[PDB]
């Protein structure tokens, strides 16, 4: 794959990479081909490519800054602490993972708008026009998706709506090459061409979204919808061997941790015994699990909770987890200590 | 999730991961709209010291709280050389993307593999709990396993990790050359 | 060089290696014909003990006489279990296509690699004389290196080798599915 | 890669392959897809594709035999033992390798047509029309082989001929994109089409081969084009953990010493270790070593040398060349035997 004209647009669905590649070649920036990618593959790509969920944008711009968008769910105006326990304190089954109290409140469309709205070129009404298309007129269900719905079958077959849209006629499972054609999802995406996000968050479909909640025990409603924000932030940025890392800040971890592990491996010249070297696998691996000892304790949406971040990317941290690493020896997990005693601030 | 990486000719980069979190989310639909519901629930610490879909476990600071943001893993980077777009990356995974997305770099940066190289290349993972060493088949020797198992890992070959969707931007005596790879895992 | 493979849906199969030898033959073509001779007669011995374009050595077995056949290395090969089509396979490469084709295979028995997985996987070569172990960029990692070293073999790292292209025949309940892998070689 | 009905035509060039998958959707077998490959990649891959060289096909049946196709080049009949060697037997640099000295009769067209009588269901005429079209009408170079055609650029530069067919005109290599047009090999193809294999090794374009050859000092004459014969052999065939290897017999030592290595290392259980153990490698690298060294002594065109196959295939001598194999060190290629003794 190349290109040295307009540049790439990649995703996991050469149909959505099609889409987004197309708006490159009509001139649109790329915030315009990650739009309708957005879009596309909330179509093509149900098990993850969506418009019921969220995500973040880490975006470098031509004039040299970077800004990170959240577009991530949140938690409704009504969740609590305990929403998913039992009166003993213990943990419902499933009632995190399956149904309608499951969902945070979906960003995606929100985001797509807010990065076009700052940062894109062309219209939303033009960079979402082939989503609809595919929605409308269907597309072929590949080998992997046959099976990715399959072992999704036990899970739809809980809920009406499910057993509507991803089962053919009789709940029969769909079978690789089968035209799947997708038109209440082409009607919600219409409002959105029509009405922006606007489309998603009020007026009819936010009306779908609290029914469908209020009838399966969700508590989203069209407060939640009408309340949900996106958040322009600031990325996390760290470097490697003289590059430039920009990525993902609260509330992800990933950009910090990221950051950090590398950090800590930048203390070993791992291109001396080079790629799959016990040696190297060791460095990285011990680094990792610091990391993600770190993350139990540390990590949380920055808006409600304090997050160490500058201390968790700081070279210097990186440089004592580095030292702690035994040579030719692990050290197990149950001898970890979150934060390495660096991160106490005071007895808080 | 599903991470998509775009790269343009002013030099504009978007790097975007978004997700309804499990395969096909929640399960559950909105009816009369035609999409899945996310299941971005469970990626809060519903309750200290439970592991999650992924493993993962919190206690205050990724506690539920009303309008706070689930805890994520999602890593879409950017990479600048001299201040100019090197590498656009990232990948699904649950508590696996931040080690897919640093492996990936780093096969690039410490070994100069080029972007399909990085992306092809077997991945290892360490979470801390679960005490694993986690591979994909085919992915270490013999050799490399009686080794890493001497120094004291627990070695576990697991299903293959991540789908990353990645662009190499270099520098051309005119311009740039954009180089895309996708992931023979997918 | 360059290896095809065919397989029907009867049951045929047809493996086929053919060449110039050399890249672009003897670099001479016939005039007012619009094709290139090729230089295999440098696959004869030309002189017992002199190493041809492969390092391949002969005496009088491959000595050249008027109306012979030179040796040939081209391995163009079919696998069959239970007596039907599993494998078709080859590849170029002068002296490395009998291992190569015998690793690909390797890969697919031994392993239960697929075969993209069984084409795609590091390939190494010894042919005796160079007195050498040769290995791909990236193929065998450090701790490897160092027991094969141990042993007593020179390791050299030189240019892909090969160019498969191979298809496997898998049985489903209506007859058969035909997977084909090219080279990332290529 | 995947297909469930038709099969599939599989090549180093999409093109081809293309070519091969569709007389495999319009009916045709894998002969008639791989006639029509062969004369494709003729055309669009000519750094190894060809009509001026040869090689094997190794055929199963429907009907469960199997059988190898020899297309491989003959020595002319002019060739001698030492013909690349001076009186005091000193090789003359590069004649084996540069110019028209360097060629053996060429057999592809032979083999294409042999293969397509005795086992195809298409006409030649028809499976050939693919390739010409690419040849009169041209094809994109690649970046690929743009890069080979400027390696080649210097041996090219040798020869008249070669001036005038992989160059632009000011003999300028071709670049990435570039429409590449080949009408005297739409030519010859055509002859090919109209008359069969006699339109490479007779008639006109016989002359032009033998003319060019004598003047150039090359040795291949209408005779030698003339008496230009394929040969069906048995394969050479064997086995491994329960699977049949069907492979290349003499004239090429390929699937001889494909079935030793693999019969050397069947004695060991390599799927306990898995792929890329060192312990793995080892054994299959003594295997190697062994079977190389046979090669330089027991090798070459058995229908001019005793070659014994048999022997080299014999599981049992594998196994004896097995129990060499030391745990922890190499047999150094100094101290190998060819055949062991
Ligand atoms: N919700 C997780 C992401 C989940 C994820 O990556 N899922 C992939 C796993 S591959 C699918 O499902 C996060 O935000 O970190
Ligand atoms: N002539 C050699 C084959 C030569 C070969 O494989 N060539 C490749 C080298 S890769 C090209 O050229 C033989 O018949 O064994």
């Amino acid at each position: 794959i190349k290109n040295t004209k307009v540049g790439l647009a990649l995703s996991s669905h050469p149909l959505a990479s099609e889409i987004g590649q197309k708006v490159l070649e009509e001139g649109g920036n790329a915030i315009d081909a990650a739009v309708a990618i957005g879009f596309a593959l909330a179509v093509v790509h149900p098990a993850a490519g969506n418009i019921g969920g969220g995500g973040f944008a880490v975006i470098h711009l031509a004039n040299g800054e970077n800004v990170a968008l959240d577009f991530r769910e949140k938690a409704p105006l009504k969740a609590t602490k305990n929403m998913f326990l039992d009166k003993q304190g213990n943990v419902v089954p499933k009632l995190s993972e399956d149904g309608y109290l499951a969902a945070g409140v979906p960003g995606t469309v929100a985001g797509m708008e807010a990065m076009l709205k700052k940062y894109g070129t062309k219209k939303l009404s033009q960079l979402i026009d082939p989503a609809i298309k595919l929605a409308e007129n269907g597309y072929a269900i590949s080998q992997r998706q046959a099976e990715t719905l399959k072992e999704a079958r036990e899970r739809f077959l809980k809920y009406s709506s499910s057993k509507k849209y991803f089962f053919k006629k009789g709940h029969l499972d769909y079978q690789e090459g089968d035209l799947f054609v997708q038109k209440d999802l082409a009607k919600t995406l219409n409002q959105i061409k029509t009405l922006g996000a606007k489309g998603f968050y009020q007026g009819q479909v936010a009306e779908l979204i609290e029914k469908d909640m209020k009838k399966n025990g969700g508590i989203i409603t069209k407060e939640d919808l009408a309340s949900y924000n996106v958040k322009w932030r600031k990325p996390v940025v760290g470097s490697y061997r003289g590059y430039k890392i920009i990525s993902m800040s609260p509330p992800s971890s990933g950009g910090t941790h990221l950051i950090q592990i590398l950090n800590v491996m930048e203390n070993a010249d791992l291109s001396a015994l080079g790629y799959g070297a016990s040696k190297n696998i060791h460095i990285a691996a011990e680094a990792m699990r610091q990391a993600y000892a770190d993350r139990s304790v540390y990590m949380g949406d920055a808006d409600f909770v304090s997050v160490p971040v500058d201390k968790l990317i700081n070279k210097a941290y990186a440089k004592k987890i580095f030292d702690t690493i035994q040579p030719d020896t692990v050290t197990p997990s149950s001898q970890i200590k979150p934060g390495m005693g660096q991160l106490h601030e005071g007895s808080n | 999730a599903t991470h998509y990486s775009v790269a343009d000719r002013w030099g504009n980069a978007v790097s975007v991961t978004y997700t309804i979190n499990a395969s096909y989310g929640s399960a559950a639909s909105i009816d009369g709209a035609g999409f899945l519901l996310n299941n971005e629930m469970d990626d809060f610490s519903i309750k200290p010291g439970n592991p999650n879909l992924y493993g993962l476990v919190g206690g205050d600071a990724n506690a539920i709280e009303a309008n706070k943001r689930p805890l994520s893993s999602m890593s879409p980077t950017i990479v600048l050389k001299n201040n100019k777009v090197f590498l656009v990356v990232g990948s699904p995974g649950g508590s696996r993307i931040i080690t897919t997305v640093l492996q990936v770099i780093s096969n690039v940066i410490d070994y100069n593999m080029n972007i399909s190289e990085a992306v092809s290349a077997p991945r290892f993972h360490m979470q801390w709990l679960p005490d694993e060493l986690r591979i994909e088949k085919f992915g270490m020797p013999a050799d490399v396993k009686d080794n890493l198992t001497k120094m004291g890992y627990q070695i576990v070959t697991k299903p293959v990790m991540g789908d990353v969707n990645a662009i190499q931007v270099l520098p051309k005596t005119k311009g740039s050359v954009f180089y895309g790879s996708t992931d023979p895992r997918k």
